[PDB]
RNA sequence: UUAUUGGAGGUAGAGCACUGUUUGGACGAGGGGCCGGUUACCGAAUUCAGACAAACUCCGAAUGCCAAUUAAUU
RNA sequence: CUGGGGCGGUCGCCUCCUAAAAGGUAACGGAGGCGCUCAAAGGUUCCCUCAGAAUGGUUGGAAAUCAUUCAUAGAGUGUAA
RNA sequence: UCUGGUGACUAUAGCAAGGAGGUCACACCUGUUCCCAUGCCGAACACAGAAGUUAAGCUCCUUAGCGUCGAUGGUAGUCGAACUUACGUUCCGCUAGAGUAGAACGUUGCCAGGC
């Protein structure tokens, strides 16, 4: 329940979005209660064992920065040729 | 027997119809007439001649061609003509319970049914040529039909 | 032997609108040619027996949503 | 042997072929199932093949569903015929798929059997396919 | 059971279909009426701003009696007139609100025209 | 269906033309309408 | 020709809210096994999930179109 | 006219689709209608608001008609869309 | 501010449910003598009334249950460009529908009355 992630930048054009996915990297937004709007970054492969780890619905307590928010997990998008995921929506509950 | 908080809150009747049936004339023109004159004679008003509202087929109709009468009894004329029908119908028919132990559409109606037998209550059979049928609804401020039991029992035959 | 029977088609009538908004128009000319009424007249502007919108004085054009889903045109006077 | 009972219009153009799945491609019913992976017409003949080629393997055990239905007529004419005089009478019915579409799913059964079954059945369709499972996580 | 209606939503349905040919523009401004049950209202409308100009009442304290119900209409009639002298005296448009024109609006509009104003 | 002409009683000449069908009004119609030579309305009958 | 503003319209894509098509599963009413009813079967209705459309649309682009600005370049 | 010509079929007008979100746009491309009617089915002034479904009720062809609750037009709108 | 009359605004304004409110306004309510009225019915409409009642309409609170509104982010599609003939790929602009967080149990102009 200890993942990372990074804050990506103003405007992701094309390119970079599927530069970052031929990574293992998989772009994310957090919303919710007591924050804003921030879109992220997270490694696909450490997102699959903590979720493996914790159920499809559980608290995960990831880290934004410095601060870190727990988190609940709303959707995502899946890519069912080819599988893998491409988009994760996170959710902030306290 | 409710506990009503203000006595302007209890139930009445409102309406009554006195709609006849279909009296399907394909030849019964002069009937038709009779039949209006028989609801002349069992109530004090001409009722309304209700056409038909379609032309199917298998049957004698068309887009017209009028198919029933019904006369609307409000006030003191409903009050008058329930008090003889309270009367004149149950020693006349010698049934039973006498029209249901459930009839109400979840609302409060009678709906009781006739098939030519307590009508013509005044004249005898004399001029009848045809047995007929009429449909008395009751029309009240019963919220549902365990209300109106209540309202059914006072001067009723359940 | 083949044959077909589909071959009729009507001659085309111009519809749909004939001014800009914003455009200036004349006292008398149509501004939108339509069956039935898909924009209902509004300030200034008459409606024809064939249910062509036109206008009644000279200035501006101006279409503006009327309800939730319904549409007219105006025409208002200074220029 | 399946066809739709009644239609509008007997003659129609043809379906849009480029693109992917606009949707369908999850299992839902069963447990296991069979995904395309290229596109093409699948023409009401292979489906009654594939799905027979299906059934007696399975010993008649769990239950088989098709996600698939042909819609589309499509025509034909006759032979040795100069062009144009008309559009021809109907020949059959064809259903479209595109890479990601789950053409059958099966159930109640073992996982290696649900292989083989489902291995049968794709040497009959025009289309390559691919096996998986219901996803999850 | 059985529902009764109240009259006053079926009056405002009819009275904005009355209402679509009908506006007060200033030049010819509209009086619109609204009886209750007990007491009649006037009041003049000039619906191009939107603003009202004058009004007349049945329970207003200068005219205040027990006559008939339509004695006390013909009364507000006669009101509604000498304010509408002060200006704006001209033609004007009666909105019949969603009655009839008969009764006690009727006896409105007529004291309305045997006092100035040229509708 | 046929044609048929209004004329006036001394309006000079035969000016409006009208239809009607035979069947259902076999009389002839007559109405009230404007001749410009009085200048007022005057009876037209069907000849 | 471009920038900025304003507007008309229903394509692509999506979707099932109407019209038609369709796959499974439930619900119960009817006929319906029977000895009138069970149970099986039938069709119809209502719901859950999931699919299709040139002559379906609760939605709806990009571009193109019509215009106006002491705008800027031609 | 004609995917050679003949045989076959068609030749004027209206409405949809094709038609590529202005308008316009072809093929022996796909679907249908017209060669009228109405003396009120016209004008004006006042009133009214449906089909359908559900539930009760002699005739009940299941549904004709009657009462009741909902019902965005699904009704109806002379005649195709 | 409270009540009423009357206008403006894409239901964020609606629908449902729960609770309070009244002789000042409003309404049920009383009656058919008169104007007027019902394909029959003073139900409706019209008129004459003020005994009765806050039960209902109505108004004020409470709720997000249905309907309505609705981002951010991602995806589909696509103008232009560059490779290519693949049921295509790459770059750059624009940017849906569905779904999610959330909004929301109206806002406001004029007059009269009651404050
Ligand atoms: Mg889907
Ligand atoms: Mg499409
Ligand atoms: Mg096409
Ligand atoms: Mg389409
Ligand atoms: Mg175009
Ligand atoms: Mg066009
Ligand atoms: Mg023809
Ligand atoms: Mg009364
Ligand atoms: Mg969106």
């Amino acid at each position: 329940a200890s993942l990372k992630s990074i804050i990506r930048q103003g405007k992701q054009t094309r390119s970079d979005l599927k530069q970052l996915r031929k990574s293992g990297k998989v772009p994310a937004v957090v919303y919710g209660y007591g924050t804003k709007n921030v879109s992220v970054k997270v490694d696909e492969v450490e997102f699959i064992k903590v979720i493996r780890e914790v159920g499809r619905n559980g608290v995960i307590e990831l880290g934004v920065g410095s601060k870190t928010i727990k988190v609940m997990v709303a959707d995502y998008q899946f890519d069912p040729l080819k599988n893998q995921i491409t988009h994760i929506d996170f959710l902030a509950i306290n | 027997k409710f506990n009503y908080s203000s006595v302007m809150e209890v139930p009445k009747i409102d309406k009554i119809v006195v709609n006849m049936g279909v009296g399907d004339a394909v030849q019964n023109s002069k009937v038709l007439d009779n039949a209006v004159e028989e609801l002349e004679l069992i109530t004090g008003q001409k009722p309304l001649v209700t056409k038909a509202k379609k032309s199917i087929a298998t049957f004698r109709l068309r887009e017209g061609m009028p198919i029933g009468a019904k006369v609307t009894l409000r006030g003191e004329r409903m009050y008058e003509f329930l008090d003889k029908l309270i009367s004149v119908s149950l020693p006349r028919v010698r049934d039973f319970q006498g029209v249901s132990k459930k009839a109400f559409d979840g609302r409060g109606n009678y709906t009781l049914g006739v098939k030519e037998q307590l009508i013509f209550p005044e004249i005898d059979y004399d001029k009848v040529s045809k047995v007929r049928g009429m449909d008395i609804v009751i029309v009240t401020t019963a919220n549902t039909d365990e209300e109106a039991r209540e309202l059914l029992a006072n001067f009723g035959m359940p | 032997v083949s044959s077909t029977k589909n071959g009729r088609d009507s001659e085309s009538k111009r519809l749909g609108a004939k001014r800009a908004d914003g455009q200036f128009v004349t006292g008398g000319s149509i501004l939108y040619r339509q069956r039935g009424t898909k924009i209902y007249p509004g300030e200034n502007v008459g409606r024809g027996g064939d249910d062509t919108l036109f206008a009644k004085i000279d200035g501006v054009v101006k279409f503006e949503r009327k309800g939730r889903d319904k549409k007219q045109v105006s025409v208002y006077a200074v220029a | 042997m399946l066809l739709p009972k009644r239609v509008k219009y007997r003659r129609q153009h043809r379906p849009k072929t480029t693109g992917r799945s606009k949707g369908g491609n999850y299992v839902t019913f069963g447990e296991f199932g069979l995904q395309a992976t290229t596109t093409s017409w699948i023409t009401s003949r292979q489906i009654e093949s594939a799905r027979i080629a299906m059934t007696r393997y399975m010993k008649r055990g769990g239950k088989v569903w098709i996600k698939i239905f042909p819609h589309t007529p499509y025509t034909k004419k006759p032979l040795e015929v100069r062009m144009g005089a008309g559009k021809g009478a109907v020949e059959g019915w064809i259903a479209v798929v595109k890479p990601g579409r789950i053409l059958f799913e099966v159930a109640g059964v073992s996982e290696e059997v649900a292989r083989e079954a489902l291995r049968l059945a794709s040497h009959k369709l025009p289309v390559k396919t691919k096996f998986v499972k219901r996803e999850e996580l | 059971m059985i529902s009764k209606i109240d009259k006053n939503k079926v009056r405002l349905k009819r009275h904005a279909r009355v209402r679509t040919n009908l506006s007060g523009t200033a030049e010819k401004p509209r009086l619109n009426v609204y009886r209750s049950n007990k007491h009649i209202y006037a009041q003049i409308i000039d619906d191009n701003k939107g603003v009202t100009l004058a009004q007349a009442s049945s329970k207003d304290s200068d005219i205040a009696t027990t006559a008939t119900k339509v004695e006390l209409a013909t009364k507000v009639g006669e009101a509604i007139a000498k304010k509408a002298a002060d200006k704006g005296i001209k033609e004007i448009v009666f909105d019949r609100g969603g009655y009839l024109y008969h009764g006690r609006v009727k006896a409105l509009a007529e004291a309305a025209r045997e006092s100035g104003l040229e509708f | 269906r046929v044609n048929v002409t209004l004329a006036c009683t001394e309006c000079g000449d035969r000016n409006y033309i009208t239809t009607k069908n035979k069947r259902n009004n076999p009389e002839r119609i007559e109405m009230k309408k404007y001749c410009p030579r009085l200048n007022k309305y005057t009876l037209h009958r069907e000849t």
